RNA sequence: GAAAUUGUUGAAAGGGAAGGGCAUUUGAUCAGA
RNA sequence: GGAAUACUGCCAGCUGGGACUGAGGACUGCGACGUAAGUCAAGGAUGCUGGCAUAAUGGUUAUAUGCCGCCCGUCUUGAAACACGGACCAAGGAGUCUAACGUCUAUGCGAGUGUUUGGGUGUAAAACCCAUACGCGUAAUGAAAGUGAACGUAGGUUGGGGCCUCGCAAGAGGUGCACAAUCGACCGAUCCUGAUGUCUUCGGAUGGAUUUGAGUAAGAGCAUAGCUGUUGGGACCCGAAAG
RNA sequence: AAAUAUGUAAGAAGUCCUUGUUACUUAAUUGAACGUGGACAUUUGAAUGAAGAGCUUUUAGUGGGCCAUUUUUGGUAAGC
C-alpha cells in the first residue's frame, strides 16, 4: 500500500488532439505538432495547443480587433495570427494592409483586407512564411463576452443574469429584486 | 469478405540477436577432483561403481576407467556432478590419456576402443596392485546402507 | 535495462568511484592506526569504578 | 570530411578527464573522513587523559524509516510522513537534524525507527538503493553522468560526491536529499530483532530513536 | 441516438444509476414548480430573485406594434448605404450631394449615438433620434431629418 | 530583521562576499570539553519508597 | 425441432446434501510441431 | 606490567553450496584489463550435450487427494440468516418518444443567422432552387411616461502567454490579445443642483451622489446534430384503499 | 493557570531616498491615499514537501448510519 498524496491516474485535464474530425484540421495539428517537438519556438507550442480548443475557446476576432491591436507601437507590421474565424466590422472605416493568418475567414473579414491591401493566409502558410513565429501577433477574441457566462455564478449579490426565458414585467422582478416587495436580492 | 484484412501487418524479417557478452570460460573443478582419485558412479548403468578418474576433457565431463579389467567399467565419459570424489588416490603416472577427447568418444564394440582400454588397464592394474584390497574395492560396488548418512560421511 | 548493484559487479563499482581501485590495492578498509599510549586520569578511572 | 573520430576522441578524452577529478575528490574525501573519525577518536582519549570528558558534538544526520502501514494513521503524523516522503511501509529518507525537523520525528516517533547513519550505511543505501528524481522520474544512479546532469550546479559530480554531501550536511544537502528518491527498502532479512514492532524501541519495540542500532536495521533491510 | 446513451451502458446494473437507497420515485418532491414558497424557497430565492409578487401596473390589450421602434446606433450608420457606394460617399465628403439614409426604410424607429462616424456629411432620415446621435451626426456635417 | 538584513547587506558588500541573511533553526550542539577540576561527578541512586503522610 | 422434465445404453463417483476455487495423481480425449 | 580474547563496528577482503529469474534483440553508452592490437563478468544468456518426435510435455474433461468455499437478489448500520422473492425451463419483460429548455461538444455561416408556412421544380413524401416576412441576435434601462451607451490612441494601475530589440548565455528593455483584481469614464433608473429661453409654467443645459440596472467600453450570435441534466406529459415497469 | 487545539507574520504586491495629485485632513506641503523617479537577485530574507498551480462550468448519488481509543452528558446499567 502507498499512502497517495495525490489522486491515482489522473488525466492531464487538457486536450492533446482537437475534438473535430476536421482532416484539414488534423494536418494542421500534425504540421505544428511537428513544428512545436521540432523547433524550440514556444509560438508553435501554443498554434499548437490553441488548434486543440473548441468553438467558446476560439471566439472569433474582429477586424477591428485586428486593426487594434496593429496600432500597438512597433507592432505595424507584424502578421496578425488568430487561431480561429476572423469576422468582419463595419463599424471600423479604415483598415490598414496586412498579413492575416488564421483558420477561417468571413468573406466581408476577407474582403476587407483585401480591399485595404493585405492577404489572408492559412496557418500552414505562415508556418512556412515564419516557421518559427518570426514577427508574429497572436490575436484571442473575447471569451467572456460569451451569453452564456453572464449566466454563470448566479446567486445572491452576485448581478449575474438569471437564467429566463421571457424577459420584462411580471418576469422575476418582485419579490427579492426590490425592497418594496420583501427584500432585494 | 470473411474477415475484412487488416490494414497493417507485422513484417516477417526475423531481427538479428544483439551481441550476447557471455564468455565460455574454462570450468572451475571441486578441488577433489585430482587424477587418479577414485570416483563412485552415483547415476548411469554404471551407478554406484567405483572408477578411476583421467583426463579431464574440453566438454566439462571426467574421463574414467573401471578398471574395465576389474570391474568392468571401460574408459567412458561421466559428468562431474554425477560422481562422489573419495580420499583414495592411485598414481596416474605413467597413463597416456591425451589421446581421448570428445572426437574420440562422438557417436560391436570397437576394436581399437579395446585396445586402448587394454592399454590403459595395464597401467592402472600396476599401480592399484600396491595398494592392499584397492582391487577388491574397485571391483565392489558402493551402496547406502541403513543408517548410513551422507551428510555425515567422508568418502 | 537491468540495473546492476554495486558493492558486487566489481566491473559496475569500478565504473563508478575510480578510487576503488586505490581503495582495494592500498587496503584502506583494514588500515592499521598509529599506536598511542595516553592514560585515563586517575580522576576518570575512580569516577568509572565508583559504587 | 568525418566529424565522428575527432568527436569521439574528444569524449573519451573528456570523460577520463572527469573520471580523474573524481579520482581526486573521492581521494581527499577518504583523507576527510579519516582525519575527523582520528580526530573524534584523540579528541576522547585526550579528554580522558586530561580528568575531562569528551561530549561528542550532536548527530547532524537521521536515516528514518517508516515502518507502520499506510491505515489508521492520524492526520497530522500522516502528513508530516507525507512531508518526510514516507508514504510507503519500509521507506526510507535521511533528514538533516534541527529544531524544525526533531519535532517532526517526534510527531512520527510511533511509526518510524530513525537513527543516525553511518558512512557504510549511507554508502551502501546509496549504491544499492539509490535513485534519482529527474523530470519526475525515479532513474536509477547507475552512472556518474546522471548525478552530474542532476547536481552538477551544487557541485555534485558523483556517486560518491553525493554520498559526501548527505553524510556530512553541507550547504547543498536540502538538494542532494531530495534529488535522492526516497528509498524502497525490503524487510529486515533477519527479522527485527522483537516480538513487537510497535511499541518504542526502548521499551523493547522497533519504533522511535535507535540511534546507532539504525545502522544494523537499515543494513539487514538494505 | 438511443445505442449512445447511458441506459444501454445501465443493463445488467439493478438500479439503472438512480441509487439504491433513494431510488426513481414518480414525484418525490411535487409536480412542476410546486412549493416554490415552501420547499423550494431556497432554489427559488436563489436563481430566481424577483419570482413572485407583482412590480408594476397592468396595460389591457397591449399592442406590440405600437411600441415598434428599432434602434440603429450611430456606430454603423453606412451598412443602410450599398457597399459599391460607400467608398464613393466617404470619398467626396461635401455637404452638397450628402447621401440620404432613410433609416425607417431600412426598418429603424430610433437612431442612437453609440459610436463615431467620419467626418463625411449624411442627411438621416428617422422617426426619432438621440440627442447625442443628432449631435454627432451635425458635427460630421450631416442633418437629421424627421419623419413619419 | 528587514532593516537588520539590509544593513548587513551593505556591510558584506561593502567588507568582502558573506551574507548569510536567512534565519536556521536551532542546530545540533558542536563537541564541548566537560572538565571534572571541582566538578567531580557525583553518584546518585533512586530513593527507597516511603509515605511521610 | 431448444430447454425444463424422462427412458435406455455407455462412462464415472457416492459413510448424514450436492455444487465450487488453487494444485497435482489417475482414466478418457485432443490440438499444435 | 605486557598481552590475548570477548563484544560492537568497518573492509571498494577472499571464497563454497542452494533457489528463482534470462526481460531486451544489428551498433551507439559508461567502464575495466591490455602499451597497442584487441579482450571482458562493462546499457538484460549464452555455450556444450542427451533422450523423445508422441499423447511424452501440454490443453480439456471426469474422478481422487490437501486446504479453502454458507444462497443468490433486495431493503438495511448490520443477511447465510429463524427477513422478504425465487420448484424448474422456454419466450416476452421495464429511463422511451415528444414540446420547451441549461451546460458541454461537433458542424455551417457569421453581425448576422434559420431553404423545407409557402412557391418553383422533380427521376415525385426524396433531391434541387426561391421572394417577402417572421423568430432570435446586433441595446439597455425604468412600474411607466420616457430616455438611451468614446474626455481619453474605447482610459489608468498591476499581473499576463506570445511577439520585437540587445545579449553566447543568464537576463534587460519594448509591445502586450485572452483572462484576473482595482480605480475611472459612458447609458438607463433614483435622489439632488437648476442656464439660456418662455404660452410663467413649460423646458432641462451644467455640475453631483456610501444609491441602483440581467448594460457600453472594436459586436457573437443564429441554425443543425449528439451525450448528459430539467419540466409537463402514462413518463423506467407493475401496484392501491378511493372518486 | 497548563497540555492539546487555535489567529497572524517570516518580503520585490518588500524596504529605503526624493517629491507630484486631491474638492479629504492639518494652524501650516501638515498628514492620508494613490502616484513619477532612483537603489538593493548567489541565502529574494526559517524547515520539510510539492504525479505543479490557479480557474470555470455542469451533473450523479447521498441527505436512516454504525463501531473502536480518547474527552464527555442522561441513566443503576445496557450490545441503552
Ligand atoms: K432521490
Ligand atoms: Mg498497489
Ligand atoms: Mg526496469
Ligand atoms: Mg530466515
Ligand atoms: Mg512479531
Ligand atoms: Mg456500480
Ligand atoms: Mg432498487
Ligand atoms: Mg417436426
Ligand atoms: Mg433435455
Ligand atoms: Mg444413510
Ligand atoms: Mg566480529
Ligand atoms: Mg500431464
Ligand atoms: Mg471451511
Ligand atoms: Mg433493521
Ligand atoms: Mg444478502
Ligand atoms: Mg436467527
Ligand atoms: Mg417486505
Ligand atoms: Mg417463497
Ligand atoms: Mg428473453
Ligand atoms: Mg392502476
Ligand atoms: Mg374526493
Ligand atoms: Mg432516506
Amino acid at each position: 500500500g502507498i499512502d497517495h498524496t495525490s489522486k491515482q491516474h489522473k488525466r492531464s485535464g487538457h486536450r492533446t488532439a482537437p475534438k473535430s474530425d476536421n482532416v484539414y484540421l488534423k494536418l494542421l495539428v500534425k504540421l505544428y505538432t511537428f513544428l512545436a517537438r521540432r523547433t524550440d519556438a514556444p509560438f508553435n507550442k501554443v498554434v499548437l495547443k490553441a488548434l486543440f480548443l473548441s468553438k467558446i475557446n476560439r471566439p472569433p476576432v474582429s477586424v477591428s480587433r485586428i486593426a487594434r491591436a496593429l496600432k500597438q507601437e512597433g507592432a505595424a507590421n507584424k502578421t496578425v495570427v488568430v487561431v480561429g474565424t476572423v469576422t468582419d466590422d463595419a463599424r471600423i472605416f479604415e483598415f490598414p494592409k496586412t498579413t492575416v493568418a488564421a483558420l477561417r475567414f468571413t468573406a466581408g473579414a476577407r474582403a476587407k483586407i483585401v480591399k485595404a491591401g493585405g492577404e489572408c493566409i492559412t496557418l500552414d502558410q505562415l508556418a512556412v512564411r515564419a516557421p518559427k513565429g518570426q514577427n508574429t501577433l497572436i490575436l484571442r477574441g473575447p471569451r467572456n463576452s460569451r451569453e452564456a457566462v453572464r449566466h454563470f455564478g448566479m446567486g445572491p449579490h452576485k448581478g449575474k443574469a438569471p437564467r429566463i426565458l421571457s424577459t420584462g414585467r411580471k418576469f422575476e422582478r418582485a419579490r427579492g429584486r426590490r425592497r418594496s416587495k420583501g427584500f432585494k436580492v | 469478405s470473411a474477415q475484412k484484412a487488416p490494414k497493417w501487418y507485422p513484417s516477417e524479417d526475423v531481427a538479428a540477436l544483439k551481441k550476447t557478452r557471455k564468455a565460455a570460460r574454462p570450468q572451475k573443478l571441486r578441488a577433489s577432483l585430482v587424477p587418479g582419485t577414485v570416483l563412485i558412479l552415483l547415476a548411469g548403468r554404471f551407478r554406484g561403481k567405483r572408477v578411476v578418474y583421467l583426463k579431464h576433457l574440453e566438454d566439462n565431463t571426467l574421463l574414467i576407467s573401471g578398471p574395465f579389467k576389474v570391474n568392468g567399467v571401460p574408459l567412458r565419459r561421466v559428468n562431474a556432478r554425477y560422481v562422489i570424489a573419495t580420499s583414495t588416490k592411485v598414481s596416474v603416472e605413467g597413463v597416456n590419456v591425451e589421446k581421448f577427447n570428445v572426437e574420440y568418444f562422438a557417436k560391436e564394440i570397437k576394436a581399437e576402443r579395446v585396445e586402448d582400454q587394454k592399454v590403459v588397464d595395464k597401467a592402472l592394474i600396476a599401480e592399484i596392485k600396491k595398494t592392499p584390497l584397492l582391487k577388491q574395492y574397485l571391483s565392489a560396488s558402493f551402496s547406502l546402507k541403513n543408517g548410513d548418512k551422507p551428510h555425515m560421511l567422508k568418502f | 535495462v537491468l540495473k546492476k548493484n554495486p558493492l558486487k559487479n566489481k566491473q559496475v563499482l569500478l565504473r563508478l568511484n575510480p578510487y576503488a581501485k586505490v581503495f582495494a590495492a592500498e587496503k584502506l578498509g583494514s588500515k592499521k592506526a598509529e599506536k598511542t599510549g595516553t592514560k585515563p586520569a586517575a580522576v576518570f578511572t575512580e569516577t568509572l569504578k565508583h559504587d | 570530411a568525418e566529424q565522428v573520430a575527432a568527436e569521439r576522441a574528444a569524449r573519451k578524452a573528456a570523460n577520463k578527464e572527469k573520471r580523474a577529478i573524481i579520482l581526486e575528490r573521492n581521494a581527499a574525501y577518504q583523507k576527510e573522513y579519516e582525519t575527523a573519525e582520528r580526530n573524534i577518536i584523540q579528541a576522547k582519549r585526550d579528554a580522558k587523559a586530561a580528568g575531562s570528558y569528551y561530549v561528542e558534538a550532536q548527530h547532524k544526520l537521521v536515516f528514518v524509516v517508516r515502518i507502520k502501514g499506510i491505515n489508521k494513521i492520524p492526520p497530522k503524523p500522516r502528513k508530516v510522513l507525507q512531508l518526510l516522503r514516507l508514504t510507503r511501509i519500509n521507506s526510507g529518507t535521511f533528514v538533516k537534524v534541527t529544531k524544525a525537523t526533531l519535532e517532526l520525528l517526534k510527531l512520527i516517533e510511533p511509526y518510524v525507527a530513525y537513527g543516525y547513519p553511518s558512512y557504510s550505511t549511507i554508502r551502501q543505501l546509496v549504491y544499492k538503493r539509490g535513485f534519482g528524481k529527474i523530470n519526475k522520474q525515479r532513474v536509477p544512479l547507475s552512472d556518474n553522468a546522471i548525478i552530474e546532469a542532476n547536481l552538477g550546479k551544487y557541485g555534485i559530480l558523483s556517486i560518491d560526491d553525493l554520498i559526501h554531501e548527505i553524510i556530512t550536511v553541507g550547504p547543498h544537502f536540502k538538494q542532494a536529499n531530495n534529488f535522492l528518491w526516497p528509498f524502497k527498502l525490503s524487510n529486515p532479512s533477519g527479522g527485527w530483532g522483537v516480538p513487537r514492532k510497535f511499541k518504542h524501541f526502548i521499551q523493547g519495540g522497533s519504533f522511535g530513536n535507535r540511534e546507532e542500532f539504525i545502522n544494523k536495521l537499515v543494513k539487514s533491510m538494505n | 441516438p438511443s445505442r449512445f446513451t447511458k441506459t444501454r451502458k445501465h443493463r445488467g446494473h439493478v438500479s439503472a444509476g438512480k441509487g439504491r437507497i433513494g431510488k426513481h420515485r414518480k414525484h418525490p418532491g411535487g409536480r412542476g414548480m410546486a412549493g416554490g414558497q415552501h420547499h423550494h424557497r431556497i432554489n427559488m430565492d436563489k436563481y430566481h430573485p424577483g419570482y413572485f409578487g407583482k412590480v408594476g401596473m397592468r396595460y389591457f390589450h397591449k399592442q406590440q406594434a405600437h411600441f415598434w421602434k428599432p434602434v440603429l446606433n450611430l456606430d454603423k450608420l453606412w451598412t443602410l448605404i450599398p457597399e459599391d457606394k460607400r467608398d464613393q460617399y466617404l470619398k467626396s465628403a461635401s455637404k452638397e450631394t450628402a447621401p440620404v439614409i432613410d433609416t425607417l426604410a431600412a426598418g429603424y424607429g430610433k437612431i442612437l449615438g453609440k459610436g463615431r462616424i467620419p467626418n463625411v456629411p449624411v442627411i438621416v432620415k428617422a422617426r426619432f433620434v438621440s440627442k447625442l446621435a443628432e449631435e454627432k451626426i451635425r458635427a460630421a456635417g450631416g442633418v437629421v431629418e424627421l419623419i413619419a | 530583521r528587514v532593516k537588520a538584513n539590509a544593513a548587513k547587506r551593505a556591510e558584506a558588500k561593502a567588507q568582502g562576499v558573506a551574507v548569510q541573511l536567512k534565519r536556521q533553526p536551532a542546530q545540533p550542539r558542536e563537541s564541548r570539553i566537560v572538565s571534572t577540576e571541582g566538578n567531580v561527578p557525583q553518584t546518585l541512586a533512586p530513593v527507597p519508597y516511603e509515605t511521610f503522610i
